[PDB]
């Protein structure tokens, strides 16, 4: 008797967990990614304004 | 003392005699120019031959991404 009950109890929550983790992951990593892709571009930018002021002033 | 400062004088009256002569290779002979040209050229070296007499212009630029 007891065997099959524990087999079901494992499988049901398992499925919850793994999907809820799969959802949560992709949301977070991309919304994070969204902003990382900024940050990359734009860093370049501030550098060149910084640099210009030195460069001309020299 | 103004035999002393006669000579401070005496050179300073050629402060004025030469300065109000001209001064350069002048009161003084060619010699100055013959260096001068080279020495001011060294200044051109001292800045590089980047023209120290033309207003410079400035970089418009981009580093790399994906």
């Amino acid at each position: 008797q007891l065997e099959e009950v524990k087999q079901a109890s494992i499988k049901q929550i398992q499925d919850a967990i793994d999907m809820e983790k799969s959802q949560q992951a992709l949301v977070q990593k991309r919304h994070y990614l969204f902003d990382v892709q900024r940050n990359n571009i734009a860093m370049a930018l501030e550098v060149t304004y910084r640099e210009r002021l030195h460069r001309v002033y020299r | 003392l103004d035999p002393v400062q006669k000579l401070f004088v005496d050179k300073i009256r050629e402060y004025r005699t030469k300065r109000q002569t001209s001064g350069g290779p002048v009161d003084a002979g060619p010699e100055y120019q013959q260096d001068l040209d080279r020495e001011l050229f060294k200044l051109k070296q001292m800045y590089g031959k980047a023209d120290m007499n033309t207003f410079p212009n400035f970089t418009f630029e981009d580093p790399k991404f994906e």
